[PDB]
């Protein structure tokens, strides 16, 4: 009864793209 | 900016241009027209909002219609009216629609449905329709809005409500309790003192209790509502002409002091534009023909 | 020269080749952009606006104004480039292979000197080579943009300006918000008139001057999630492509309006003669499955005939009704019958169980939860059923069991035709038919009086004034008190209820026929003035449905034609 | 051509090979798709619909409408590709690999010009190839979709159209919502009668006409977690799949589907 | 499908390395009934954790070798698949999706694969989100056309929270309710498994041990289910006998139950 649910959204755990180090 | 010669005359005509939509309600118009004259004369208080009004009064006499006539005056359409329908806010936690979610909760990125309407348009007429039907601490979130002129967003941005005209249309049947001569405004004023928290009433610039629409104003209101169905909804090469006995019959049927102008609007869709919609579908009178309306009895 | 060609579209060369659609109107903003572009230190107009209002058309209108000579002599003959940030990221693998290629761009703009970049979708600029706290396409441009040696027009959706540009407010400084507002109805007509040549040529079909007046007015009032200078073009092209589909003539008001009827669901097209007879026969078609209730069948037929004739208020619903009366007389049967006239099925009726809103806090089912609450991913159980179906009959079944604060969420529903959900999206109820059935017995009063429909209409009208606020009954169009079902109306409801029982027997490959002695006996045992048509419904269940349900299982009545005959009467 | 084959499946070539089941009905829905696809600008339909009503089946009806030539001439000889967005994210560890793979798709579409790029699960486009510093596949396609230089059909659940396409209000403009509705029961019987030969051939059973009439009326009356043009096929399959099971021909009848539905909801039908 | 992310349960069943499955013969028929469908042939095994849902599939993988197939499940290899093992090792973009498109490429080329994925609560949100590319967006076009036969396993709560809350995932996995077995069914499980436990521990498990292990486990243990809490008692008692060294009875499984639960004697 009128106890509110508090969604509490997480920060985005997401992928990462890459700069790569060039080699021969 | 310093006003164009046309805009100077229009703004002194501001009562008589807002009376093109608002029939009657004369002190309601010349309380909200003076607030725009203060802003445009360079006499706006640079801390306080441009106008802060409680349009209290009986249901149907033009509380929302004056907020739309004001928004059409300042912008050209009443779709520029920021209308926050306060009947949606029924409990304490829908105040997170005024300023958005706090950090760490969903809807934090969208940052409010009132604050972001004013970051885009800081000059705005902000309508709070049926503010009595909000919770007792929805409007306690607007106690810095109406003196300091700003509301801190949930994301952390104070937004300027200074160049806004805030309007709180509160909604306040026949005679009250006991013996009284005649038959009112002080009943509406003191009900605001019992409902609203008098921190909020001191921040309102003008509390305007609206009038009963008189019968001489319902006759003028017939001409306005027939002007809705003709010309905007009878662009079928059809013209709607009403005889002066027919507008008198609509006024005698649409006139009840305690409601005002919605029983007139229900009368027109019961006498005029539902009998007319039967005549268009049957094509008794159809597209390409002028409709006259003789008096029925 | 060709460095910008492989990462951007030369939009000025697109205007010489006539590849840009003619931008008619919004030239008070093309001059506003050129006032920002001719500045000294920060000359970078971001075109913010609602999605579809022609933000990227202003720059296409600017690139046409370069080659027309409409441009002043401070931006005269400047090659504009719509820089594709996705093409700058593409072709990178290694470190620097984005940041080198963006410095190749700015080395050319320094060299060539008449380049106006257009970052369409300027929110893409933050986080374009790495995260926001690293070297990306934003952090490279920020020393160039504040100096004024780089002119860069941006365009961002207003919702995406507060989420990505204002989130890192250092980039927001370098750009000037040039507010691109939505066109008016009168302004988007002449937008469509200039665009008429490009869509008459692609679709090989003429477009009437009326059809673009139609596609501006019909897109304004009957679309409430898109924006004008795009949602009007949608009605033109889909009617333009409807005409070149069937011919594989011209485009009328009817050709636009039947596209919108297939896009929303709202019947805004001019009624054919076969259909408009059914609109005049609406009472007699509603009386096919409701019996009696003639003042209510007229009242909801007046609301739809006013809607189809186009005489309803454009800022209000099609009809707002309270169906008050004794229980069982067809408050909900009629709301299903009205939903079968308009659609064909009664599950297209949006039945809102309004008796289960007895708590004072279930109003969040109608508009969703506010931000910060789960139930934010769901816009609501009422807003999202009309965001999908704008033309609806929204039945609020048995309203007098809910709290007074559920009614207050429905005030602006009735007058303004709006209901803004918790996630910030107003939903038009301007095309719905809002039915509020109220169940508000003993055939006497309390005390001494001289006295159905007499001293019940004035009774329940005063019980609505007592239960509701006078602002809610103000907004309701018609309040129809319902009759108690008379004896001659129960006889015709036998014919309705048996024909479903016989309809249940058509699947069993038989049919049920009743005699006039037996239909009278069901009507004599099914009549009750204070509970009407459910004691008839129980009598057929107790004396026809279950006794035939036994005789099916005896194999006594198989698929042969059973006739139910009276036991004895009179 | 070869670029599109490794990032998606040609549905037109799949309709030549007869790998797409017949789409009986949906004539007015495919006509609405071909109407939207024949536009000059924003020629991008989205089959919004309840989950299972045949959203991806309408496009399968389009892929075999191109092979039959029942399309208009503006959509004749189109190659309809189901764009596998997972194939584009696959092998995109480094920055700019996804954005290269998506611009290589679009360079082939501008070259050929006869490509209708069906993106099933269009809600997955917002965030497709979105990394820390990347460009999502929405923002690459938004200039293409707005000018009508990329014909793209979407297919999105109505629940998944709120959460990911109406939360990206720019991308919602670029598309046209083609409401694929839940069909009526009489339409579903014609769906089931048209799919009679596909499930006769795989379950090796003859399925009678009353069994098709039952499994549309029995599913609509007694199953509510699914939608009509699927929960009716569902009763046809587990009818015939039980006959492949217990026989290790026998006709599928009203009794053969009611005993499936009795073992389905627990409702004795 | 490689042996990197799972193993071939039919090649294990051909070599006889899987557990003998006594009981659950009716549930295997319901899995074969869902797998014999032309479309949507995806049986999710809804049951409490450790009721024998893999033991349904281990018995199903034997039934491929034993020839109890409906001729549409004939010579179908059944590679199990840890869905979380594809997730493990993904911090950069296209790490999960490449290893998921590889294992779906090795099904179209090979052509007889029946995936057994456990943990379908992990399916929703296997990538970043649903608007992102997850395994509950890659599998779904092939789970509606019957071109991909995946056998699932949820609990009942994971099925309610992650699949019944997911639109367009209820219709692609068809529920097969693997129930909680009774006490006599559990003994018959233990009678079939005893040729493995008496040959692994090199002990002899008496008949009195199993009638006690199916009774004492229900009587004293409530956080975990029967066809596992009863298998465990005659497993550790064989290990405790191997450690103390041979015959397991209702006294040898006795002190094994007393080790865990807070019983001093
Ligand atoms: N002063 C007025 N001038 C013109 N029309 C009026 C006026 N008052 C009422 N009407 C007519 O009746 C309608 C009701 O007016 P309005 O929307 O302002 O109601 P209200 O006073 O806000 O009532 P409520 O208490 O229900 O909110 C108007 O839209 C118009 O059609
Ligand atoms: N002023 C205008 N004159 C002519 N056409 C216009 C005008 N404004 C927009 N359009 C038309 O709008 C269509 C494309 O939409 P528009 O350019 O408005 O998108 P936008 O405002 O950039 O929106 P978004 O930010 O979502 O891309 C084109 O057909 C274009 O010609
Ligand atoms: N006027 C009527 N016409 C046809 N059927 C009716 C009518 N009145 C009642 N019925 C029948 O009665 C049954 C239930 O009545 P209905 O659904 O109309 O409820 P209602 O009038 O809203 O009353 P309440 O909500 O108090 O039960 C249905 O079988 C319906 O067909
Ligand atoms: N009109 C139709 N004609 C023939 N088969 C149809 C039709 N509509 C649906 N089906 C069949 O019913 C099933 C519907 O699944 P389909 O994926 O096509 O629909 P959907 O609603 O897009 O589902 P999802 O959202 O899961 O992709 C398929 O087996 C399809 O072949
Ligand atoms: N007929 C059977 N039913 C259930 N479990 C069995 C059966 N035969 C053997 N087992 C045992 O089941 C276990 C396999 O795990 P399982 O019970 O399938 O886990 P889960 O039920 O959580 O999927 C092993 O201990 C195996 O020996
Ligand atoms: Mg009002
Ligand atoms: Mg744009």
């Amino acid at each position: 009864m009128k106890v509110l649910i508090l969604a509490c959204l997480v920060a985005l755990a997401l992928a990462r793209e890459l700069e790569e180090l060039n080699v021969p | 900016f310093k006003l164009t010669e046309a805009e100077t005359t229009r703004l002194l005509r501001m009562e008589e241009e807002l009376h093109k939509r608002i029939i009657g309600q004369e002190d309601a118009v010349k309380a909200v027209s003076k607030a725009i004259r203060r802003t445009r004369a360079g006499l706006k208080d640079p801390k306080r909002p441009s106008g802060s009004f409680i349009f209290a009064g009986p249901s149907g006499v033009g509380k929302t219609e004056l907020s739309k006539a004001l928004a059409n005056f300042l912008f050209g359409d009443d779709d520029a009216l920021i209308q926050i329908d306060m009947g949606e806010f029924h409990d304490r936690f829908t105040a997170s629609r005024l300023f958005g979610a706090p950090p760490g909760y969903v809807g934090y990125e969208e940052g409010g449905q009132l604050t972001e309407k004013v970051r885009r348009k800081p000059f705005s007429v902000v309508l709070f329709d049926a503010i009595e039907k909000a919770h007792q601490e929805i409007y306690n979130s607007l106690l810095q809005v109406l003196e300091d002129g700003r509301l801190t967003d949930g994301q952390g941005r104070t937004v300027d409500f200074k160049n806004t005209v805030l309007i709180f249309t509160s909604n306040l049947k026949p005679v009250g309790l006991g013996f009284s001569k005649g038959g009112m405004k002080q009943k509406v004023n003191d009900e605001l003192k019992k409902h609203f928290r008098p921190e909020f009433l001191n921040r309102i610039d003008d509390i305007i209790v609206f009038h009963q629409l008189t019968r001489e104003e319902i006759i003028r209101m017939v001409d306005l509502m027939i002007s809705r169905v003709a010309g905007q909804l009878k662009s079928k090469d059809m013209a709607l002409v009403l005889t002066d006995a027919a507008k008198a019959l609509l006024a005698k049927r649409g006139f009840d002091p305690v409601l005002g102008a919605r029983p007139l609007r229900r009368t027109i869709q019961r006498e005029i534009e539902d009998q007319l919609s039967e005549k268009i579908l049957f094509e008794e009178v159809g597209p390409g023909q002028v409709v006259t309306v003789d008096v029925d009895n | 020269s060709l460095v910008l060609d492989q990462f951007g579209r030369n939009l000025t060369a697109a205007a010489m080749e006539g590849k840009l659609d003619p931008v008619i109107g919004r030239e008070k903003e093309i001059e506003r952009v050129m006032q920002v572009l001719s500045r000294r230190t920060k000359n970078n107009p971001v075109l913010i606006g609602e999605p579809g209002v022609g933000k990227t058309a202003v720059v296409e209108g600017l690139a046409q104004a370069i080659v027309h000579g409409e441009v002043p002599e401070t931006l005269k003959d400047k090659q504009l480039y719509t820089l594709d940030l996705g093409s700058l990221v593409a072709g990178s693998r290694y470190r620097g292979d984005f940041e080198e290629r963006l410095k190749k761009v700015l080395k050319e703009i320094n060299t060539r000197g008449d380049i106006i970049l257009f970052i369409d979708a300027l929110h893409t600029l933050v986080g374009a080579g790495a995260a926001e706290g690293a070297i990306d396409a934003a952090s490279i441009l920020k020393p160039k943009l504040a100096r004024g040696e780089l002119q860069t027009i941006g365009a961002t959706t207003l919702d995406e300006y507060r989420k990505y540009i204002e989130k890192d407010a250092a980039l927001e400084r370098r750009f000037q918000p040039v507010q691109v507002g939505e066109p008016t109805v009168e302004h988007t007509i002449e937008i469509l008139k200039g665009l008429r040549d490009r869509y008459e040529a692609h679709h090989r079909v003429s477009i009437t001057d009326a059809a673009m007046v139609a596609a501006a007015t019909l897109a304004d009032r009957y679309i409430n999630d898109r924006f004008l200078p795009d949602k009007a073009i949608d009605l033109i092209d889909e009617a333009g492509a409807r005409m070149r589909i069937r011919r594989m003539a011209e485009v009328d008001d009817e050709q636009i309006a039947e596209v919108l009827g297939n896009w929303t669901g709202i019947p805004v097209f001019k009624l054919t003669e076969a259909e408009t007879t059914r609109l005049l026969r609406m009472e007699e078609e509603l009386h096919k499955r409701i019996i009696g209730q003639e003042d209510a069948v007229k009242a909801v037929s007046k609301a739809i005939r006013r809607t189809r004739a186009g005489l309803k208020d454009p800022k209000r619903p099609s009809g707002s009704f309270i169906f008050a009366g004794p229980s069982g007389v067809g408050k909900t049967e009629l709301s299903k019958a009205l939903a079968n006239f308009l659609f064909g099925d009664d599950d297209a009726l949006i039945q809102i169980d309004m008796g289960e809103f007895h708590d004072r806090f279930t109003a969040s089912r109608l508009f969703g939860a506010p931000p910060g609450y789960v139930g934010y991913e769901e816009g609501g159980q009422l807003t999202e059923k009309v965001r999908r179906k704008p033309f609806s009959v929204v039945l609020f079944d048995a309203i007098e069991k809910a709290h007074q604060e559920i009614y207050n969420s429905l005030l602006q529903v009735l007058e303004d035709g709006r209901l803004t959900d918790g996630q910030g999206r107003t939903v038009d109820f301007k095309n719905t038919v809002l039915i509020f059935t109220s169940n508000l017995s003993k055939p006497v009063g309390l005390g001494f009086s001289k006295g159905d429909y007499e001293r019940m209409k004035q009774k329940v009208n005063d019980e609505l004034k007592k239960h509701f606020r006078p602002e809610f009954l103000n907004r309701i169009d018609d309040i129809i008190v319902f009759h108690q079902l008379t004896r001659e109306e129960i006889i015709r409801m036998v014919d309705l209820m048996i024909s479903r029982v016989a309809g249940q027997l058509k699947s069993k490959d038989m049919a049920l026929v009743l005699t006039d002695a037996a239909k009278a006996l069901l009507a004599k045992r099914g009549f009750d003035p204070v509970l009407g048509a459910r004691p008839l419904r129980r009598t057929i269940q107790r004396e026809i449905e279950d006794q035939l349900s036994e005789k099916i299982l005896f194999e006594e009545v198989g698929p042969g034609q059973v006739v139910t005959v009276d036991v004895d009467n009179w | 051509s070869l670029v599109l084959d490794q990032f998606g499946r040609n549905l037109t070539a799949a309709a030549m090979e007869g790998k797409l089941d017949p789409v009986i009905g949906r004539e007015k829905e495919i006509e609405r798709v071909m109407q939207v696809l024949s536009r000059r600008t924003k020629n991008n339909p989205v089959l919004i619909g309840e989950p299972g009503v045949g959203k991806t089946a309408v496009v399968e009806g389009l892929a075999q409408a191109i092979v039959h030539g029942e399309v208009p001439e503006t959509l004749k000889d189109k190659q309809l590709y189901t764009l596998d967005l997972g194939s584009l994210v696959a092998g995109s560890r480094y920055r700019g690999d996804f954005e290269e793979r998506l611009k290589k798709v679009l360079k082939e579409i501008n070259t050929r010009g006869d490509i209708i790029l069906f993106i099933d699960a269009l809600h997955t486009l917002v965030g497709a190839g979105a990394a820390e510093g990347a460009i999502d596949a929405a923002s690459i396609l938004k200039p293409k979709l707005a000018r009508g230089e990329l014909q793209t059909i979407g297919a999105t659940t109505l629940d998944e159209y709120r959460k990911y396409i109406e939360k990206d209000a720019a991308l919602e403009r670029r598309f046209q919502p083609v409401q694929v509705g839940e069909p009526t029961v009489e339409h579903t019987i014609e769906i089931l009668k048209g799919l009679r030969d596909r499930y006769e051939a795989h379950h090796r059973v003859s399925i009678t006409d009353a069994a098709m009439v039952a499994a549309a009326t029995l599913a609509d009356r007694y199953i509510n977690d699914r939608f009509l043009p699927d929960k009716a096929i569902d009763l046809i399959d587990e009818a015939g799949a039980r006959m492949r099971i217990r026989r290790m021909v026998a006709e599928v009848d009203d009794e053969q589907i009611a005993e499936v539905l009795g073992n389905w909801t627990g409702i004795p039908v």
